[PDB]
């Protein structure tokens, strides 16, 4: 009953709630899921609406998934449901789990990396103002959908081979630098520099391989895209003259892409495989849809070797994309892209796993943190991060659609010490942009820094 | 000895531009009726193959021989009469600078055919009469389902918004008709034309025409299977296209399919010893995958192209070469009526036989979504409208996920299954 499920919730402050050990059969750790207003009573109705239908199959409640997650081996620290929180297969979107890889009894679970892997935003920064542009606006769409290939069957234009795929698959963002579609600058301003090192190609099944050839170079259908945006508000005037947007109305484009279909099977293959271990290693779990994999375990360190392989081919579709965007705008503005300041802003992805150093109970220890729909958002001085943001803090990129505004923020903190530094990605596909900003930003998770309107979608 | 590609088609060029890539230091010669130096035009039409003494001759009675051949000589239009000045079917560029000519100076229009030419030119034509009449009971019986059709044709009633013609010749030509009445149009079911009488044969017979369909002396008119007969200015017949096999077959034995193309193995082999075809001509043979079939189009020939140029180097080199992904599984995404069509997999459940279910989730003049599941496990889908969640689609019918346990919400409008799958 609904009444009998509140017993579980209760809230912790203004913008966060709390589900209590024995929402789910097992529970390792409590759930906490940060909210709005506006946005808890939806994140509310779910539950509600999953209660009143009798022995309801499939689409289960976000809230029950946080808790399905807390129930698994290793969980080190609260099960967090960020702003985007929504429905996805094994792992609720937007949440962060954390596990210990010096605890003995671990998971990796691909539902808490996503069925894409590495799916990010580059934002790239354009000396023209919106004047410049907006008597050509229609010229630079046809010329960008010209340059850029788009949706589904879509092959192209760059030549690839096998040889340079699996160097790409270990190499990321290295290979596109080397090959010359990429400049120094874009890998500094790049997500840990766009590099995975623990991807081995040679763990990336063969299906895999053959979906990704002639994928490269594509953003594909559904929320992969890439947007002309211009800069309305400035927040954070010292981090806009840190990241080179000095005044509104200033041209940005963002690139939203991720691995296509390499990602897909990659992930699936996991999930078969998982589904034979959990039997054998005992790893028990409330949904069948949440495969799991001790860390030690070999189909544990097979998934981690795959999601960082799909992470390097996605790094390198994100800058081929990129540097097919600067060909278009130096066609259609008569001039040389760099004339033009088209560098990039960031770098960064809503659905990987990684291992991190985090202080937990006051104590430093390397957990895997599965983020889906969640960006990082590491604090003003931490030491991983660009020099040119060490000061103000690692940008996050969060992305819109239907025209919706887009805003780039940056880390806090706060966040570190709460979230680990978990931020949202985007609105769903009822809960705005602005909502689920807004509270980031009134949590102290993320402090807003741009505000950008697109102008221009190249989807597919 | 050179590598030798027949057609100037999407196939034939993308087959002699990936051999190329292939071969720098070797001569493609594509003969037919820059970016690669290495690829030399012909500008003839062959008129034999000689598959016991390799060679081909053109209409310029040169002679060559080829080491790999890859035939991609297209398709004819298939016609209701051929020889009738009346009657056209769209093939090549001049042939549609020939429909733009009668087009711009006539009224009363008649489209013969259901399939895709027709579907364009429907919607494209404006201030003629269309008279349409079809061997089947709904529009669009190729591409579409029943449920399909009344989608599409409820957007049929509202106002509009030498190689062979590809995706989209209507933008490069303007087809305006003398009478500027916008979306005027007519279609007869299960309709085919008895016969075609010119006016004088009309005049002798003394054979009345019927009153122009609603809610004059005609230079030709059409007399259908039913008690209906119509006249016209010109009729277009879409009537399919047939693949041309015909310069090619005589004098050496070809295995042809009940489509009359050239059999091709896996390998894109022909039956007859080192040659190779691919796009309309050719007809797929090999045991095909349970949510792939061949349906002549550019996205098609062009893979075909790739995957034949592809199996010619595997050849040369001794090596073996697997499938490609692109006959793993079908998609076309393209354009009718203005509204995005993209058909996955089995889309109107073709070869499921006894076995299948349908899950339908629409919006009148929105979007329309149809899934095809034979166990639970989808093998297509119909997509139609803005709805941008084709990937998704792509996927689950890639991996086979048992989705019976997501059960008929698979397609409810509030779970975002893009992201959810994404
Ligand atoms: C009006 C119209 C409209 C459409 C389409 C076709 C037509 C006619 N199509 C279908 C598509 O255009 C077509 O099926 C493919 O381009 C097939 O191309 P091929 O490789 O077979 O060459 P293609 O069929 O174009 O081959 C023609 C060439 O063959 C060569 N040739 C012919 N006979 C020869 C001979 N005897 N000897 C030597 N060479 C010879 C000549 O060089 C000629 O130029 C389409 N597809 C799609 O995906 N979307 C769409 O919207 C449409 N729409
Ligand atoms: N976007 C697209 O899908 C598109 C558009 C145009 C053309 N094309 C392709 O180009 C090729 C040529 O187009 P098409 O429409 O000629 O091919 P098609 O195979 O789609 O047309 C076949 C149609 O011809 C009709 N037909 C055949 N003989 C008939 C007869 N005697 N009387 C009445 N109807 C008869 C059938 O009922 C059927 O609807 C096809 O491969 C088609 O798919 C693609
Ligand atoms: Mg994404
Ligand atoms: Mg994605």
């Amino acid at each position: 009953s609904y009444n009998d499920e509140l017993q579980f919730l209760e809230k912790i402050n203004k913008n966060c709630w709390r589900i209590k050990k024995g929402f789910v059969p097992n529970m390792q750790v409590e759930g906490v899921f940060y909210v709005n207003d506006a946005l808890e009573k939806l994140m509310f109705e779910e539950l509600r609406n999953a209660c009143r239908g009798g022995g309801v199959g499939g689409f289960l409640p976000a809230m029950k998934q946080i808790g399905n997650v807390a129930a698994l081996p290793g969980i080190v620290h609260r099960s967090i449901g960020l702003p985007d929180v929504h429905s996805g297969y094994g792992f609720a979107i937007g949440n962060m789990a954390a596990f210990d890889m010096n605890d003995p009894e671990a998971v990796v679970s691909p539902g808490g990396v996503g069925f894409d892997i590495n799916c990010g935003v580059r934002l790239l920064r354009t000396n023209l103002d919106e004047s410049d542009v907006q008597p050509v606006k229609e010229q630079l769409a046809q010329a960008m959908f010209d340059h850029i290939p788009v949706g589904v069957g879509s092959k192209g234009v760059i030549p690839m081979n096998a040889k340079d795929l699996e160097e790409a698959l270990e190499m990321g963002v290295d290979w596109s630098l080397r090959e010359g579609y990429a400049w120094a600058e874009d890998k500094e301003h790049c997500e840990e520099y766009g590099r995975m090192l623990q991807a081995d190609p040679n763990k990336v099944s063969a299906r895999a391989k053959k979906r990704g050839l002639p994928q490269l170079g594509t953003l594909g259908a559904g929320n992969h895209y890439a947007e002309i945006q211009v800069v309305d508000e400035i927040f954070n005037e010292y981090a806009a003259k840190k990241m080179g947007i000095d005044h509104k109305g200033q041209v940005c484009v963002m690139i939203h892409s991720g691995s296509r279909g390499l990602g897909h099977q990659v992930a699936t293959d996991a999930l078969v495989a998982m589904e034979k271990a959990m039997k054998r290693d005992k790893i028990i779990v409330n949904d069948r849809q949440l495969a799991c994999a001790r860390i030690a375990s070999p189909e544990g360190q097979d998934y981690l070797k795959g999601m960082a392989a799909a992470g390097n081919y996605a790094w390198v579709n994100r800058s081929s994309m990129t540097f097919l965007t600067r060909q278009a705008f130096a066609k259609v503005f008569n001039t040389t892209p760099d004339d033009l300041d088209l560098h990039v802003i960031y770098d960064v992805s809503h659905n990987i796993a990684k291992v991190e150093q985090h202080v937990v109970d006051g104590k430093e220890r390397t957990l895997l943190v599965h983020r889906k729909g969640s960006t990082r958002a590491f604090p003003p001085h931490h030491p991983l991060i660009a020099v040119d943001y060490q000061l103000t803090g690692q940008p996050v990129l969060i992305g819109g659609t239907m025209g919706t505004c887009s805003y780039v923020l940056t880390g806090t903190e706060q966040g570190m010490t709460e979230t680990f530094g978990t931020t949202c990605h985007g609105a769903g596909r009822y809960k705005n942009v602005t909502d689920v900003v807004n509270t980031c930003h009134d949590a102290g998770i993320s402090k807003k820094a741009i505000k950008l309107r697109p102008i221009a979608v190249i989807k597919g | 000895g050179k590598f030798v590609v027949v057609g100037g088609g999407i196939a034939g060029v993308t087959c002699a531009e990936q051999l190329a890539t292939h071969f720098p230091s070797e001569d493609i010669l594509l003969v037919t009726a820059k970016r690669f130096p290495n690829i030399k035009v012909i500008e003839s039409g062959v008129k034999q193959l000689k598959s016991e003494e390799h060679c081909i001759v053109t209409e310029d009675g040169n002679q060559h021989v080829y080491k790999k051949l890859c035939l991609c000589a297209g398709a004819k239009p298939k016609l209701i009469c051929e020889g009738n000045p009346y009657v056209l079917g769209i093939r090549d560029t001049d042939s549609a600078q020939e429909f733009q000519k009668q087009l711009t100076k006539a009224k009363r229009i008649m489209i013969i055919g259901n399939g895709g030419i027709a579907l364009e030119l429907v919607y494209e034509i404006e201030g003629c009469e269309v008279i349409w009449a079809i061997k089947d009971k709904a529009i669009g019986n190729t591409f579409f389902d029943a449920g399909a059709a009344e989608f599409l044709t409820s957007k049929l009633i509202a106002e509009k918004s030498g190689s062979a013609l590809g995706p989209d010749w209507h933008e490069g030509l303007n087809l305006k008709g003398t009478k500027e009445f916008s979306h005027k149009i007519h279609l007869e079911t299960m309709c085919e034309v008895k016969k075609i009488y010119l006016q004088d044969e009309f005049r002798i017979l003394k054979k009345k025409s019927f009153t122009f369909p609603r809610d004059e002396m005609w230079p030709v008119y059409v007399e259908l299977t039913n008690e209906k007969i119509y006249g016209c200015d010109f009729i277009v017949s879409a009537t399919g296209v047939t693949p041309n096999v015909e310069p090619f077959l005589h004098g050496n034995s070809f295995d042809l399919g009940e489509d009359g193309g050239l059999k091709v193995d896996d390998h894109m082999h022909t039956s007859l010893p080192d040659i190779y075809a691919a796009g309309d001509i050719c007809t797929t043979s090999w045991q095909l995958s349970p949510v792939w079939q061949q349906m002549r189009l550019w996205t098609q020939a062009r893979q075909m192209g790739w995957y034949a140029a592809k199996c010619m180097a595997a050849a040369s080199s001794g090596d073996s070469i697997d499938m490609d992904f692109s006959f793993e599984l079908f998609a076309h995404v393209t354009k009718f009526f203005n509204y995005k069509v993209v058909l996955l997999g089995k889309y109107n459940a073709q070869g499921l036989g006894s076995d299948h279910e349908l899950m339908l989730r629409c919006t009148k003049g929105r979007e329309y979504i149809k899934v095809v599941m034979q166990n639970g496990r989808m093998m297509g889908a119909v997509l139609i409208g803005e709805t941008d969640l084709e990937e998704t689609f792509e996927n689950l019918i890639l991996n086979q996920m048992n989705l019976s346990s997501y059960g008929e919400d698979l397609l409810d409008p509030n779970i975002d299954i893009e992201d959810y799958f994404d």
